[PDB]
């Protein structure tokens, strides 16, 4: 069970799995979870991914289906 | 003749405008509380120079079209000190913008005690003591020299060693060494930005920091390219002894042209690029 992202993205922070099972930091910092530098592999349970489309643009998150 | 004319035109407009926009910035800085900042003191004192750099130009287009300065010699005294006042002031203000942003952004622990407004005051006021250096001696040494053909207003010098002094310390203090000042503080800024997840901690403190610095360096890229044409242009005419041509004084006066004309700009970009800036223009026109 991976949650891969695409898209136009700047940079991509912190990723997870929210059912709050599992957190993977860009550096590798871990709260079972393996993310490559563009997808993190590990009742429903849904991805979630922060990131910034621009230099100068906010923090965002976008879940998944 | 045509070009007389059409400086005084252009020279209005730029001068209605630049007068306007000037004003209400400072009046609504003065006005809203929620206004005052470290940068908002920094953004005043930019157009307070722009202010007294917009008021003189009616009487340098009433002094090309009419061929004679009739305005006697205190107001060319003041015209020309303000002449450079405007450059040395505008240059120094911008580079303490850009390094009041870069304790922000690289130092917040260290930021916070640094950043209060009462600081920028003293900032500004040393600002305008460092430029005195400069702008005295200009004012002490302009004259009205009675030709017989017109009265003209320029700077004696008492003639190489004196004047070459002059155009060299302004194109190096008041140009090149800021500049490098902003590079330097830009590139490390760029780097820290680049490689952070948050700023602040704050998702809003964190986008507020972006957005401002993005207007400083808009403001700093405008003014180097509004400036740096006659500057060149200076220099290459010291060491060449251009021939005398049309082509020679319509580029001259275009580019001295553009570099007053920055003057009006930047009331349209606080606008345009500030929240708060646009929220108070339309609040006190409506
Ligand atoms: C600032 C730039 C424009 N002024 C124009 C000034 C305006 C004026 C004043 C009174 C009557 C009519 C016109 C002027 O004509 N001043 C005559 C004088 O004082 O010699 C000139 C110097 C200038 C090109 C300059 C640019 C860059 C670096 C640099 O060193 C110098």
């Amino acid at each position: 069970l991976s949650c891969a992202a695409s898209g136009t993205i700047f940079r991509l922070y912190d990723m997870g799995w929210y059912r709050l099972v599992a957190s993977i930091t860009s550096g590798g910092s871990t709260k079972t979870i393996s993310r490559d530098n563009n997808t993190v592999y590990l009742a429903v349970y849904y991805c979630n991914a922060e990131y910034r489309t621009g230099i100068w643009e906010e923090l965002l998150d976008g879940w998944g289906q | 003749m045509v070009t007389a004319i059409t400086i005084m035109a252009l020279y209005s407009i730029v001068c209605v405008v630049g007068l306007f926009g000037n004003f209400l910035v400072m009046y609504v800085i003065v006005r809203y509380t929620k206004m005052k900042t470290a940068t908002n003191i920094y953004i005043f004192n930019l157009a307070l120079a722009d202010a007294l750099a917009t008021s003189t130009l009616p009487f340098q287009s009433v002094n090309y079209l009419m061929g004679t300065w009739p305005f006697g010699n205190i107001l060319c005294k003041i015209v020309i000190s303000i002449d450079y006042y405007n450059m040395f002031t505008s240059i120094f203000t911008l580079c303490t913008m850009s390094v009041d942003r870069y304790i922000a952004v690289c130092h917040p622990v260290k930021a916070l005690d640094f950043r209060t407004p009462r600081n920028a005051k003293i900032v500004n006021v040393c600002n305008w003591i460092l430029s005195s250096a400069i702008g005295l001696p200009v004012m002490f040494m302009a004259t009205t020299k009675y030709r017989q053909g017109s009265i003209d207003c320029t700077l004696t010098f008492s003639t190489w060693y004196w004047e070459n002094l002059l155009k060299i310390c302004v194109f190096i203090f008041a140009f090149i060494m800021p500049v490098l000042i902003i590079t330097v503080c830009y590139g490390l800024m760029i780097l820290r930005l680049k490689s952070v997840r948050l700023l602040s901690g704050s998702r809003e403190k964190d986008r507020n920091l972006r957005r401002i610095t993005r207007m400083v360096l808009v403001v700093v890229a405008v003014f180097i390219v509004c400036w740096t044409p006659i500057h060149i242009y200076v220099i290459i005419k010291a060491l060449i002894t251009i021939p005398e041509t049309t082509f020679q004084t319509v580029s001259w006066h275009f580019c001295i042209a553009l570099g007053y004309t920055n003057s009006c700009l930047n009331p349209v970009l606080y606008a345009f690029l500030d929240e708060n800036f646009k929220r108070c223009f339309r609040e006190f026109c409506i």
